[PDB]
């Protein structure tokens, strides 16, 4: 998957 | 998280190991450096189970150069499992043994694979056979103190022919790696031991002990024919593999026999059938099979020369068995079928794979430069292939009929009337300098020469060197053949080509064309517009010293590059 | 009709591309079903899902009738995704797109200020020079209204109207004056976008916008100034995207001009120390503000800072920073060449860095950095670097080393020692352009020439696949022989120069296929040219000629032949011929 | 329901033609280069009517359009004799195609107000009407800032529609 | 000589691996995606990719590259037999191959390509017998794995025993674009199902011309064997002294004979169509279908394909016998006729619509293929004649057979 | 001036595509799969920028997602980066928290975003409000 | 295997 982490949010 | 799993294989109940020893395996299975979990799975291995024995061998090999160090603690259990009463086990053993490639280990698993070469079920027997070349490979001088090879040679006079064929397998693969000292050639009367041993063996040895006999060679009439007399039956096979290396024995061994007699023609009309029946195989096969049949039809044409019809292409097919056809088709057109081909051929430009388009164009060219009756035919096809003036078609069809008339330039004075008008914003430079050609050579029917290489001199300090290069030979003959209309224009091309360009072989040849027009013009007539010999083709019929290797090489990567079997490996 | 996520969904439940394929043309073939239809209804979302199916590079040539449609509708989302359509389906070569010309007319004069938003996004991303020829009138049109949401995007359409059509840029002259003093900092920066690329164009717009020069100075004074602002700050600094664009402007403003370039002094010499060196954003700003310094007539006291800037950004270790001061250094190698100089050892360091790009311009640097006194310790390494290179930076290497050497060479014999080490050692990857450049050189060259040709032998018999190679020793060959076989009509005592292994080198490059057919070209050429030059072995070359007469490629049947009938027919004007080629330049 | 295209030569009206039609006024229009689109219903039957732009270099472009079309209107201009020729030759280039070989066509001679404009038989003689089968022609000169005779067209062509 | 049997996915990580001999390296894996993209992104798309001195031989299953590395001079035609072999032996365990399989069944894989070969070397690769010591559900190893008789292992009994075979016609056909027959040919293929007890030995009857005109009988009716190709269970040398397939039988499904020959009878199915293809507009399909056969059978479910344009819209079908559907995945027509009698006339007229704007590229010209098939009726005029059935017990097995028409690739030409 | 913008994903699939300059359709297929083959095949410290045929381009790995543009060759390089760096947060305050699947099921509104902050190569809204604002007023219009 | 089969002699001698 690994497409559900924002892209921001240092 | 590995010592949990390190844990789990230090336990001592069977489902608990059971359990880790497939969680090692799945952590290989996708690669997981589990490099460290070496010394302990070592210790779950001696059990009576076999499907988890099985598992460790596999992370033997998986892992045996990983560490060349630790790997010494199996071979204890080596021999200690090659003397089991259940043969597979021994043999399963016996295959791991060899497979595993570390020289500190190969040291002492000599004499266990001896043990099992001469033991009484057949199974372990042609699994240490294989094993003999295992070690070889690994270490061959070994092999040569332990004696293995005449014991090799001893399975080879054994009966149950499928410990004759790994033997036959072995013998080959070891000979391909000795420098043929000892070769290990045979008799006839043990070749008629293997012609016996060909029809009980499994269809897989059928091809190892037909791989034998590309090494002998024999000596008689009688002979050579009484042995492929039993070689013949093989070629109705279905497995496509043994057929071909059929083919290859039959291909070597019919540069022996008599070929006035009966025995060469009914070879000939038996051979051809299964070699048609080859292009029905599933597809993979089939770029090999054309490969070997583009291999055979220039050693002995006389095979194929009546079945044209099984090589025309199909939509199905992939593009590397599109591009082979061409070239059967190219080797096998004759003068008796011109028609179907040049039918053909007409109907492959209007695809849309390009490179299919440009090779089937070429074929063309190959056809036209091969038989001259179908000459016309082919340029009258290739009108008709310009005239729908698709970009990459024209550009190919200007370079072949380049080559038509390079090799026929006698009677074709009213077709370049059409060539004139050929849409000139075609592109690429290696046809636009084959359209100058084509204007210098035969600007006498052709009216308007001066008036086209205007448009083809505006760009012309950065088309090409080749280009410009025809363009200089090109306007010059022009100027030679008429003086009159083109007398500023030979100046001009010079005074491009010797002043402004520094091209240098441009600058060779714009000086020499300007120094003979300076010393002696009428003198060109003779020097430049000379009665040219007649071009010598490029034969693409290998060299038969070479030919003839690569027919002991059918079925090989040598057999398909149409390479020699060292002009590629290391 | 299913909605647009949903075929979004389907489509990545595919597994393999000849499955889906099949998945893009089954709902394909339902938009060409409902395009037969005339539905006005789902039409929106037929053009999304086309738009979707263009972005993975299927088919999709025949939507573009109903984005014209959709343009041509009168609500909102239908004109959105109908100008999405024509900026992913339209282009200036696809010969239909001039039917939106009409629809992008009409909507720049709709009332919503939105539509207008998107009649000018389309003209701006994608308009054709035929397309503003048209609509250029109403471009600066929406230009002398004061509604901020559209002077900017007019602004830069008018950018994209100067960008396609150059000849059209005097009616944008009279709209442009004294707008700027706008507090509105987008419309500021797209007008402060659209005077750089009128400064660009033409050096008669230059003498018409020099004179507002400290009104801009001002404006990047109080954008300097002003240390806070609740939007437009990225890390701490105002608005940084207008202030590179004003020093851009000032940049190509008083480069060749020294009342403006006083002008823009103060400001330069605040901005120099006042970045915040920390982000990437000052350090951006301080690398425009020295490319600011170095293009204008400054004087030399900010250079002198500029320089330690730059000393500065080969220390940090971010390889931005670095990427950048070889960019910089790259840029002002005319300008004060001799302070560049002094940061030598840190540009040959950069040759062993882990980064294609670092690579590339610290050789490209190092050879825009060749004087006429580092020629000589540079290129022993330049040449060990090409020998140490990866096989993609061969080129500009082996044609950096050559256009270094023909300037500024101390002596010409060790320029061609370099340059025959650069053909030995580079081989197949030196351009087919810079084979002329050496052979013009050499025969530039009129005092040495056995030490060219004695060399050149000596080098290609070991090796002939080096195609540049032999192209440069058939031509040194055919012309030098010469002086490559010195007196020796006849058999005497052995020297290694032999006059039949000189041929047959040629015979080898001849018969071996590793030859381009124009090494072919060149080894002819100079078979024919040997036989006046050599009077010691002739009558075999012409046996050689005459054996070549028949040979398959077109150009060099006519070479034999055209050697042949000289050989065979008119040994008189062989010789007469067989001069030394002139020299050009 | 019926696709309507207007083509024909620039300067001709057609988009006098086409405002006049769906507001009822004579507007202020500029050369349109693309195309204009509205939706006029009279009679119970909805005229989507397509009006093509007639500058010389979107001429090629009107193929575009000539598919699923139940309808012409070609609208000449009447005060330009020395242009029938050019108009005459798009027509026999247009109405000769597979595409578009079912629709009926109404040719509009707009502009009657001076005396260069012609009757409706001369400018028929001219392009030559008669020539043309398996065409359900009807010219019609009109006058579109007037309105006279537009909706009389309209509603021969909504005749033409149902059968 | 393989070095290492792999099965990749379809993106180049490693589903299986099984290395043999260390001439290939591990490693050596990763680069044959990327070596696949850039040789066949320039046509050079051939089944022996190159990295450096190291090969790459390969077949392409539905989601599976069974990838077969080499550094020697490796014989080709017994690595890519060997990797039809190792699908066929899968597909005889795991009735779909896809991932799911692989990285699951992974328990029994790694033997089995432990089993198939030694040092490169395929041994034994029978699926029948692989599977009495090979199961997911171990003894010594069957001796008919050691055995001459390598694929039937004795002890097999069953309360009938009876004998199928299917003999299936699949012509192939290639009629050029004007209206002749370029090949006529037959590929015919025997297919038994044999559940007999024992040991047992089959000696097979065909009307042959060959037998025949050894025998003195080559006037009645014969079929020409122009070439036949048997299963290694038939013991050839028999067949090459008087024409006679003697076999020891598998159990179970196996494949007898590969035969092949040539007929310059009629096409079975005649395709006339005509393309009225205007451009930007529309296309017209006035296709007629014609059987040149009997009146006496029935041709089942028939699927006349037609390849259309790309994108094509709105689709009419005014037939007369049997349903279309208009299949735009491989864009193609399904012309489906179910009960198709022999002798007569069914008319098809398409008509679509094409779109106005002309497209980048052009779109090929695939052929016409149908997907015909006939029971009770072959065109080549063989019949099965006899098979003995020879025993040590000796009893009354029953050899039941039917005769089944099909198509091969039965391409017809297009505009 | 930025020539296009890339929106290519981690495994090869594209995501995003914009072109400022109008070349024709089989060579934005050729120069798109070359420079998604050029950014994947690099390492981590090599500075982001890569000389692409005349062109400086900038590339930024923000996610498995890479975004990708190119600069004209004679401009500032960082302030690509950090335009990127806006409209990745630009995204982030239209969406709030974006994600890979609102970026691909959304991906008209994300063009939406690029429109209303880039038209003809530069920068047409500097703040990072009334672009937002601007954008969903628009949507509030419907 | 709904087409149904047919018997054929065994011996044939
Ligand atoms: N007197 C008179 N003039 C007309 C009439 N119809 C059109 N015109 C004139 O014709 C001129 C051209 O017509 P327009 O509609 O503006 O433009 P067009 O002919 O449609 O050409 P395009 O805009 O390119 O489609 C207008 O300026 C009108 O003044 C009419 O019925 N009577
Ligand atoms: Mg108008």
């Amino acid at each position: 998957k690994g497409e559900n982490t924002s892209a921001a949010h240092p | 998280e590995i010592f949990e799993l390190k844990a789990e294989l230090n336990s001592d109940k069977k489902e608990k190991k059971k359990e880790a020893v497939k969680k090692v395996i799945a952590s290989m299975t996708v690669g997981k450096d589990v490099s460290a979990l070496f010394p302990d799975v070592v210790n779950c291995m001696q059990t009576d189970n076999l499907e988890l024995k099985k598992l460790v061998y596999l992370y033997l090999m998986n892992y045996a150069k990983s560490q060349p160090d630790m790997a010494i603690m199996a071979v204890n259990t080596f021999v200690k499992d090659c003397e089991d009463p259940n043969p597979l086990i021994r043999a399963l053993a016996v295959r791991t043994m060899g497979c595993i490639r570390v020289d500190k280990i190969t040291e002492y698993l000599c004499e266990p694979l001896r043990k099992c070469l001469k033991d009484e079920d057949p199974y372990v027997r042609k699994t240490a056979a294989v094993c003999v070349a295992k070690l070889h490979d690994i270490n061959a001088q070994l092999v040569e103190d332990q004696g293995f090879l005449d014991t090799l040679k001893d399975l080879i006079s054994d009966s149950n022919p499928m410990v004759v064929a790994n033997a036959v397998a072995a013998l080959s693969e070891i000979a391909e790696s000795h420098p043929s000292s000892n070769l290990l050639d045979l008799n006839p009367q043990s070749i008629n031991k293997l012609l016996t041993a060909l029809n009980e063996c499994t269809e897989w040895g059928q091809i190892f002990i037909l791989d034998c006999l590309a090494n002998y060679m024999p000596k008689d009439d009688r002979e050579a024919q009484s042995i492929c007399e039993r070689v013949t039956p093989r070629l109705s096979h279905a497995n496509s593999a043994v057929v071909l290396s059929a083919v290859k024995v039959l291909m070597k061994f019919m540069e022996m026999l008599s070929k006035d007699l009966d025995y060469y023609g009914t070879l000939l009309k038996k051979l051809a059938p299964p070699l048609v029946t080859l292009l029905s195989a599933e597809p993979e096969l089939q770029y090999v099979a054309l490969r070997n049949i583009n291999l055979i039809v220039q050693k002995r044409p006389e095979i194929l020369k009546h079945e044209m019809k099984v090589f025309f292409v199909k939509y199905n097919d992939p593009i590397y068995v599109k591009l082979e056809k061409l070239d059967i088709m190219i080797r096998l057109a004759s003068q008796a079928n011109i028609a179907q081909v040049l039918a053909e051929l007409r109907e492959y430009a209007t695809e849309v794979d390009v490179d299919f388009v440009r090779k089937a164009v070429r074929a063309i060219g190959r056809c036209a430069i091969k038989v001259e009756q179908s000459a016309e035919r082919c340029v009258s096809t290739l009108l008709d292939l310009i005239q729908t003036k698709v970009n990459y078609v024209v550009q190919e069809a200007i370079v072949v009929i380049k080559d038509i008339f390079r090799k026929y330039p006698n009677k074709y004075e009213s077709v370049i009337a059409t060539l004139c008008e050929n849409l000139d914003s075609l592109d690429e430079p290696e046809a636009r300098a084959a359209m100058i050609w084509i204007v210098g050579e035969y600007a006498e029917r052709i009216d308007n020469a001066d008036e086209l290489l205007e448009s083809f001199l505006e760009g012309f300090h950065d088309k090409s060197t080749q280009v410009q290069l025809q363009l200089l030979t090109a306007i010059v003959k022009l100027f030679l053949k008429k003086p009159t209309e083109t007398q500023e224009l030979v100046q001009q091309v010079l005074s491009l080509a010797t002043q402004d360009s520094d091209n240098p072989d441009l600058r060779d040849r714009g000086y020499i064309y300007w120094r003979l027009l300076s010393t002696d013009p009428v003198a060109a007539k003779e020097v430049v517009l000379a009665e040219k010999p007649l071009i010598s083709e490029e034969t693409d019929l290998i060299e038969p010293t070479l030919l003839d290797e690569l027919i002991c090489y059918i079925g090989t990567l040598a057999s398909v590059y149409h390479k020699p079997p060292s002009a590629f490996v290391e | 009709p299913i909605r647009l996520r949903e075929l979004i969904r389907t489509i990545r439940t595919a597994r393999t591309q000849a499955e889906e394929r099949e998945m893009i043309q089954k709902e394909c073939a339902a938009i060409r079903s409902s395009f037969r239809e005339e539905d006005n209804t789902y039409r929106c979302r037929n053009v999304a899902k086309l738009l979707y199916m263009h972005m993975l590079g299927y088919p999709a040539h025949f939507g573009q009738l109903e984005c014209l449609k959709l343009i041509a509708s009168q609500k909102f989302t239908d004109k959105r995704i109908g100008y999405l359509g024509a900026m992913l389906l339209l282009d200036e070569r696809q010969d239909v797109h001039l039917l939106m010309t009409n629809c992008i007319k009409n909507d720049l004069n709709h009332s919503t200020q939105f539509v207008q938003g998107l009649a000018l996004c389309t003209l701006g991303c994608m308009g054709s020079s035929e397309m503003c020829r048209d609509l250029a009138g109403e471009v600066e049109k929406l230009l002398k209204t004061s509604n901020s949401y559209l002077r900017k995007k007019a602004a830069l359409c008018a950018v994209h109207v100067i960008r396609k059509v150059p000849e059209l840029m005097e009616m944008f002259l009279p709209a442009t004056k004294n707008l700027l003093n706008e507090k509105n900092h987008g419309v500021l920066h797209t007008s402060v976008v659209l005077l750089t690329e009128m400064c660009e164009r033409s050096p008669d717009m230059l003498a018409h916008f020099r004179k507002l020069v400290p009104q801009l100075v001002r404006i990047l004074k109080n954008l300097i100034m002003s240390g806070y602002s609740p939007e437009h700050d990225v890390s701490g600094i105002s608005d940084p995207f207008l202030q590179v664009r004003i020093l851009r402007l000032l940049r190509i403003l008083g480069r060749n001009d020294d009342d403006s370039s006083e002008a823009m002094n103060d400001i330069l010499a605040q901005v120099a120390t006042n970045t915040e060196t920390s982000k990437n954003v000052g350090n951006a700003i301080l690398y425009e503000t020295v490319l600011t310094i170095m293009d204008i007539k400054s004087e030399s006291g900010l250079r002198v800072l500029a320089i330690n800037i730059l000393g500065r950004f080969l220390l940090n270790n971010d390889k931005n920073i670095r990427y950048v001061a070889l960019t910089s250094l790259l840029k002002t190698v005319q300008t004060d060449h001799n302070a560049v100089q002094r940061h030598r050892s840190t540009i040959v360091d950069c040759l062993k860095d882990l980064d294609v790009s670092i690579k590339r311009r610290a050789m490209e640097l190092s050879f825009a950095l060749v004087n006429g006194n580092n020629i000589r310790g540079m290129m022993k390494e330049l040449l060990y670097f090409l020998d140490s290179c990866e096989p993609e930076f061969k080129a500009d290497c082996a044609s950096g080393i050559f256009l270094a050497a023909e300037k500024y060479a101390p002596s010409k014999r060790w320029h061609i020692d370099t340059i025959m080490r650069v053909l030995t050692t580079a081989g197949s990857y030196v351009r087919d352009d810079a084979v002329p450049n050496l052979i013009q050189l050499i025969t530039n060259s009129v005092e040495m020439h056995a030490y060219t040709v004695q060399r050149l032998y000596k080098a290609i018999l070991g090796d002939y696949s080096q195609q540049p190679l032999v192209q440069v020793a058939a031509w040194c060959i055919g012309e030098y022989g010469d002086l490559l076989v010195s007196g020796q009509c006849e058999e005497e005592e052995p020297i290694q120069v032999t006059e039949d292994e000189v041929l047959d080198i040629l015979e080898s490059v001849l018969i071996s296929n590793m030859s381009t057919s124009v090494t072919r070209g060149y080894a002819l050429t100079a078979i024919m040219k040997l036989s006046t030059r050599f009077t010691c072995t002739v009558n075999r070359i012409k046996k050689v000629v005459s054996i070549y007469g028949s040979s398959i490629d077109v150009e060099l049947q006519q070479r034999a032949v055209e050697y042949n009938a000289l050989f065979k027919k008119y040994d008189h004007m062989r010789s007469a011929l067989l001069e030394r080629m002139p020299v050009m330049e | 329901e019926m696709r309507i295209l207007m083509v024909g030569l620039d300067a001709a009206g057609k988009t006098t033609i086409l405002y006049k039609l769906k507001l009822g006024e004579i507007v202020t229009t500029i050369p349109t280069i693309g195309f204009n689109v509205e939706t006029v219903e009279y009679k119970n039957i909805s005229f989507t009517v397509w009006d093509v732009g007639g500058l010389d270099k979107i001429r090629p472009l009107w193929r575009h359009y000539f598919q699923n079309t139940q309808g012409l209107i070609f609208v000449v201009d009447s005060n330009d004799r020395e242009r029938v020729n050019e108009a005459r030759e798009e027509l026999m280039r247009m109405l000769a195609e597979d595409e578009l070989r079912d629709a009926v066509l109404l040719v509009f001679a707009n502009k009657q107000d001076l005396p260069n404009a012609m009757n409706a038989a001369e400018i028929t003689d001219k392009l030559g009407l008669h020539s043309l089968r398996h065409r359900n022609w009807y010219i019609q000169a009109t006058c579109a800032t007037s309105g006279d005779g537009l909706y009389e067209g309209l509603d021969w062509l909504s005749n033409q529609l149902r059968n | 000589s393989a070095s290492a049997v792999y099965v990749l996915d379809l993106k180049g990580k490693v589903l299986i691996c099984r290395n043999y001999r260390g001439d290939v390296d591990m490693s050596e894996v990763e680069h044959f995606m990327p070596i696949l993209m850039e040789k066949e992104e320039e046509g050079m798309l051939s089944p022996i990719l190159a990295h450096g001195g190291v090969r790459f031989m390969w077949i392409k299953h539905n989601n599976l590259y069974l990838v077969a590395t080499s550094k020697k001079n490796a014989c080709v035609s017994l690595v890519f037999s060997f990797l039809y072999k190792v699908v066929q032996v899968f597909s005889e365990y795991f009735k779909e191959l896809e991932e799911e399989s692989i990285r699951d069944n992974f328990v029994i894989i790694y033997e089995l390509l432990d089993e198939l070969m030694d040092f490169g070397y395929p041994q034994t690769t029978d699926s029948k017998i692989l599977q009495e010591y090979i199961t997911q559900e171990a003894p010594r190893p069957p001796a008919t794995v050691t055995n001459a008789v390598s694929w039937r292992s004795e002890g097999i009994k069953y309360r009938k025993n009876e004998v199928f075979l299917d003999v299936i016609e699949a012509v192939n056909l290639l009629v050029s674009a004007n209206g002749n027959v370029l090949r006529s040919e037959i590929v015919g293929s025997i297919k038994m199902r044999v559940f007999l007890s024992g040991m047992p030995e089959l000696r097979l009857g065909l009307n042959d011309k060959v037998l025949f005109d050894n025998t003195g009988r080559g006037k009645s009716k014969s079929v020409e064997l122009e070439d036949v190709k048997f299963h290694q269970c038939v013991r050839l040398s028999r067949f090459e002294n008087d024409r006679t397939i003697s076999f020891i039988p598998p159990d179970g499904e196996f494949e007898l004979m590969s035969y092949r020959l040539n007929t310059h009878v009629k096409p079975l199915i005649w395709i006339e169509s005509v393309i009225e293809k205007h451009s930007h507009s529309r296309i017209e399909y006035m296709v007629k279908a014609k059987s040149q056969f009997k009146r006496r059978s029935t041709a089942n479910n028939v699927e006349i394909h037609i390849p259309v344009p790309n994108d094509a819209d709105s689709p009419k079908f005014k037939t007369t016998v049997g349903s279309v559907k208009w299949v735009p995945e491989n864009s193609e027509i399904v012309w489906s006729v179910k009960s198709f009698p022999g002798g007569k006339e069914y008319l098809m007229r398409a008509h679509f619509g094409l779109p106005s704007v002309e497209a980048e590229d052009k779109e090929g010209k695939p052929p016409i293929s149908v997907k015909f098939e006939i029971p009770y009726f072959t065109t080549s005029g063989i019949q099965v004649r006899y098979l003995k059935i020879i025993e040590k017990s000796g009893y009354q097995a029953l050899p039941w057979v039917r005769y089944i028409t099909q198509n091969g690739d039965y391409q017809l030409r297009t505009q | 001036m930025i020539h296009f913008i890339l929106l290519f994903s981690r495994q090869g699939k594209l995501r995003l595509q914009k072109w400022y300059i109008t070349l024709p359709d089989k060579e934005r297929k050729k120069i798109t799969r070359e420079i998604v083959q050029i950014i994947l095949s690099r390492g981590h410290r090599t500075s982001s920028f890569v000389d692409w045929k005349e062109l400086k381009l900038v590339y930024k790995r923000y996610a498995s997602l890479y975004f990708c543009c190119a600069i004209e060759n004679q401009d500032n390089e960082l302030l690509t980066l950090e335009i990127v760096h806006r409209y990745v947060e630009l995204l982030d305050k239209y969406f709030g928290n974006v994600c890979e699947l609102d970026i691909i099921f959304n991906f008209e509104k994300a063009y939406f975003i690029l429109d209303e902050f880039i038209i003809g190569g530069e920068i047409q809204e500097t703040s990072k409000k009334i672009a937002v604002k601007a954008i969903e007023d628009s949507d509030m219009l419907q | 295997t709904s087409y149904d089969y047919c018997r054929v002699p065994m011996e044939d001698g």
